[PDB]
């Protein structure tokens, strides 16, 4: 029938209480003294 | 009623999804048993029912929870398991499964089975929750995870419920095989468990093979083992 | 308020509520040349306990508590006013503030 | 990962399954990758003691480690093409236990000689049982895991290749040793581009001083 | 000429819209009392 | 849309990652591909009227390029993983970032060719 | 020194990550040396470290693993500069048995006090919601206790079983209950004391309960 086979399903494993323990610098050139930096993070499960 | 209160949400859902129920008790008598009862029906009608449990605890605490399991067939409700001393093992399987010859070879050729033993029962011992069978190793049809060790006394373990299903007879030879999930314990006291994943079949002795049906069974088993020992199976 | 300005906001304009396992972009605005640290925690941790959490109010409370004067203006006299304000005024003529010898008033 | 030094004596044992389940198509690939491995490891100038054992039910012994000429790469690599998949036609079993017992007998006698085992089997075995017993016996032979100050875990490294169409990964993973930050199992699709599996296979702890080596993995 | 716009602001679902112009005695279009002016159009999602 | 979903699931059941690789690595890679290259396109292609036809060449390119991407991930797992310990969960967490980034870049590039 | 810890409760066997900020009296990054100590609730230092804030712009990341066999309570982190060992800065986390609850519980009285002569009595509003922004259904438990400094007195007759609907509910304590709960019927004696609300919220599914106290 119209159902996902039980082999294909993959379970959400990562269950962290805390994450994003990162330290980054704001080296992007300033605009009115307010630098802007974009990072691509992936949300935990 | 007085002293008991059930919220309306659990009261207005019908038979659809009322598999979990919560009852609030204002107080429970500390002198006698505050016994309450009601009826439960069956509608979905599925076999292999897991036991259901009740839970009691005060509102101000959660580690003082008394849990009990009830089930119509399992007496006190605990799941049927086999345990020796401290180390335990799961035994939630049927005692056994289920004549011609070709399917015997077809099933014996499977990769799951490793050891095939045609032995003789010497003595039968019973315990609190399991029974013991003494195996006299005569010859090994197909050596498995544990060798026959030339041939000595081997011990069995089976659920105590399975004793009523079938009673093994001492001095009676049997044809049977299992898998690597059978031997249990430490050398040289490994115990082979018998269940759904295993097989049981009685091979009467050559003297007892006199009957015509017994003649057919004995000759079929002899042909099976003669093919197995030398012809093998392409794997 | 902050001496600078640190603001965190989502890069995606509106979109939909993020799905687990889906990416998203964070836009951090701050003064140039500064190093930024980050940390993200589930809110269940905070509902289970929220004491001594780091915040700007605590920082300014500590800074204010670490002051040297403890009198909101005025005083008995010039020496008293100067001592309460947390300074010392010494002149060649001879005028001087009251001597202070205790760390906490 | 492996002991690779011309100044040290190492032992490499090659075993091939004669099971009818694998077929000749994968047997040719196994022979080709074995030839590639022997040619690559021999290219560093080392002359380890080798050995070939092909088994379906009764383990046939082709090359013994005790042979004086066994250190020659040419002899072993031309014995590799001598064997064929059709040699074990009468017996079509997959008795891994008997083959590992034969390896035990061949390795029966030293404390400073590294031993390497490489195996090719689909795992599905009718005859015999779990090869773990013979592995434990061989481990106890070299006195491994018996002293709290001298573990000596770098002398015995076993590898397995999961060559075959229908392969059960549970027993393949169980048979291979699980060490710290090392891999010991591989797949059929490694016949083409042997450099990928070979990069894990060979490490240069002290072989960087010499010259005459080159890597061809597309990953870098 | 006249123009009818069939907007569609759903999710990625596709719509097989059927639009018709009912006859009016005060106009002269292709729709009559017996015959009908029907079209079966398809609107890609988030389009017009 | 029901035939399209069956076609897409049939094409993703053709993926065959060697089981010899690490178990937790295999789960991480499978979860990444399932949540960044299956769920969005399955949702996209489930909103088509049955008349529309699919272009399976784009999904075949999907599979080929995701094989290349996973090969790159496994290469960074051990070879380029100089800073972190080889075959360590921390190294896997380090490389998961650019793995997922290039995967979603693939999906964004390939969305425009689903319908022919 | 500003000790920042990612969480506030840590299960045994889980690592702890804390960053130590170093600033001067002008609130600027400083390069100095920081002594770090971690003290268990009974006051026994367990792990001591030495650091230097040079070449990090006044940020010193750190980590530690809590052993399995530890005494749960109020753990403490103590840090002080080398030149002034007397000046000790503190920041406390705790170690406990917990699993993450699935919903916040907020008890917000209409007024942040209780007028003594208010015949209506204290009114408590329960606002429970799921963490991810969805409303909750279930039943709630409220008990009002009188706190006099370190002495806590409970009121058995104020226990009320209120049903929570759409994440909202109310309960009232009649002034008669407050007067009769304490043995003394005097009114002026109650001035200067305090009340607390110990609300327990339970789902209709019975998954778990959260004890929220104000």
């Amino acid at each position: 029938e119209d159902i996902i086979a039980e082999e294909n399903i993959v379970s959400r494993s990562e269950f962290p209480e805390s994450w994003l323990w990162n330290v980054e610098d704001l080296k992007e050139p300033p605009k009115n003294g307010i630098s802007t930096k974009l990072m691509n993070i992936f949300l935990k499960d | 009623g007085v002293d008991r209160y059930i919220s309306k949400y659990e009261l207005d859902k019908a038979f659809s999804d009322r598999n979990t129920l919560i009852i609030y008790l204002d107080k429970v008598s500390h002198s006698e048993d505050d016994c309450l009862a009601f009826k439960v029906h069956q509608y979905f009608n599925v076999e292999l029912i897991q036991p259901g449990a009740v839970k009691v605890y005060a509102y101000y605490n959660l580690e003082e929870s008394c849990t009990r399991f009830y089930h119509p067939e399992k007496e006190d409700g605990k799941l049927n398991k086999l345990c020796r001393d401290e180390l335990c093992r799961c035994a939630e399987e049927n005692c056994f499964i289920q004549v011609t010859l070709e399917e015997r070879l077809d099933k014996a050729c499977e990769p799951g089975v490793d050891y095939v033993y045609k032995t003789r029962l010497v003595k039968v011992q019973l315990s609190n929750d399991f029974d013991e069978y003494i195996m006299a190793i005569e010859q090994t049809i197909k050596s498995g995870s544990d060798e026959v060790q030339v041939g000595q006394q081997r011990t069995f373990i089976s659920p105590i419920k399975c004793r009523e299903a079938l009673k093994l007879e001492e001095k009676k030879h049997y044809l049977m095989w299992g898998l690597s999930s059978d031997f249990w314990g430490e050398k040289p006291n490994l115990s082979y468990i018998i269940g759904k994943d295993t097989w049981v079949e009685h091979w009467p002795e050559e003297d007892e093979c006199q009957d015509e049906e017994n003649q057919k069974q004995c000759q079929d088993l002899g042909a099976f083992t003669e093919s197995m020992v030398v012809f093998g199976c392409p794997n | 308020s902050c001496v600078g300005s640190l603001v965190v906001k989502s890069g995606q304009s509106e979109d939909r509520q993020p799905v687990p396992g889906q990416q998203m972009t964070l836009k951090i605005e701050g003064d140039h040349g500064a190093r930024v640290v980050l940390v993200a925690v589930d809110k269940g941790v905070f509902v289970l306990n929220k004491k001594n959490k780091l915040t700007q109010s605590k920082i300014w409370d500590v800074v204010e508590k670490a002051d040297i004067g403890c009198t909101p203006g005025s005083g008995k006299d010039y020496a008293g006013v100067f001592s309460d304000a947390g300074l010392t005024f010494t002149s060649s003529s001879g005028q001087q503030t009251a001597q202070r010898a205790e760390l906490q008033c | 990962k492996i002991v690779l030094d011309p100044s040290g004596s190492m032992n490499i044992y090659l075993v091939l399954d004669g099971s009818d389940s694998i077929g000749a198509s994968n047997f040719t690939g196994a022979k080709k990758c074995l030839v590639n491995l022997i040619e690559k490891v021999a290219s560093y100038g080392v002359k380890p003691r080798y050995g070939l054992v092909t088994y379906a039910t009764y383990p046939k012994i082709w090359v013994k480690v005790s042979e004086a000429d066994s250190s020659n790469a040419d002899w072993v690599t031309k014995q590799l093409n001598e064997i064929n998949y059709e040699d074990h036609k009468l017996k079509s079993g997959t008795n891994t236990k008997k083959a590992l017992q034969a390896v035990y007998s061949m390795m029966s006698w030293w404390n400073r000689t590294r031993h390497v085992i490489i195996l090719m089997t689909d795992g599905l075995h009718n005859m015999g049982g779990d090869p773990i017993t013979v592995i434990d016996e061989i481990r106890d032979l070299l006195y491994i895991g018996k002293d709290r100050k001298n573990p000596r875990e770098d002398y015995l490294d076993v590898y397995v290749f999961g060559v075959g169409p229908l392969v059960n990964q549970v027993n393949i993973n169980a048979l291979a040793s699980k060490k710290d930050n090392e891999q010991h199992v591989f797949k059929v699709k490694d016949m083409e581009n042997l450099e990928d599996v070979f990069y894990q296979m060979i490490d240069e702890s002290q072989s960087l001083s010499l010259c005459g080596m080159v890597w061809e993995h597309r990953k870098g | 000429e006249i123009r009818a716009v069939l907007y569609n602001y759903r999710q990625n679902q596709e719509l097989k819209v059927r639009v018709e112009l009912l006859h009016n005695p005060a106009f002269c279009s292709l729709a009559t009392t017996k015959r009908r002016h029907q079209q079966t159009v398809t609107i890609p999602p988030k389009s017009s | 849309a029901n035939n399209h979903i069956r076609t897409v699931l049939k094409l993703f059941r053709t993926i065959d990652l060697d089981d010899s690789k690490k178990s937790f690595y295999l789960t991480a890679a499978k979860y990444g591909i399932q949540t960044q290259l299956r769920e969005p396109i399955i949702r996209i292609v489930g909103g088509y009227l049955p008349s529309t036809k699919l272009s399976e060449a784009c999904v075949k390119n999907m599979i080929s390029e995701v094989y290349e991407i996973e090969g790159d991930f496994y290469s960074k797992f051990s070879y380029a993983c100089e800073d972190h310990a080889p075959y360590s969960v921390e190294c896997l967490e380090d490389a998961r970032d650019d793995y997922l980034t290039q995967l979603v870049e693939l999906f964004k590039e390939t969305k425009k060719c689903l319908r022919e | 020194l500003f000790i920042q810890t990612d969480k506030t409760i840590y299960t045994p066997g889980s690592t702890v990550l804390y960053r130590i900020f170093t600033v001067n009296h002008k609130l600027l990054p400083v390069g100095r040396t920081v002594m770090v100590n971690i003290e268990n609730p009974e006051g026994i230092p367990v792990k001591q470290d030495s650091l230097s804030s040079q070449n990090q712009l006044g940020v010193l990341p750190l980590s530690w693993d809590i052993p399995e066999l530890v005494n749960m309570g109020q753990w403490k982190i103590r840090a002080y500069y080398e030149n002034s060992p007397q000046q000790v800065f503190s920041t406390e986390f705790e170690v406990k048995e917990y699993v993450l609850p699935s919903f916040e519980v907020i008890v917000e009285p209409t007024e942040k006090f209780y007028y003594i002569y208010n015949e209506k009595g204290l009114e408590v509003t329960i606002t429970a919601r799921f963490l991810y922004g969805k409303k909750v259904e279930g039943t709630a438990f409220v008990i009002f206790g009188i706190q006099d400094g370190e002495q806590r007195i409970s009121l058995p007759e104020s226990l009320k079983r209120i049903p929570i609907e759409d994440g909202s509910g109310e309960v009232v304590l009649s002034r008669k209950v407050l007067l009769d709960g304490v043995q003394n019927p005097r009114a002026e004696d109650l001035v200067g004391k305090s009340l607390y609300v110990s609300a327990t919220v339970i789902l209709h599914s019975g998954s778990d309960m959260v004890q929220a106290e104000r």
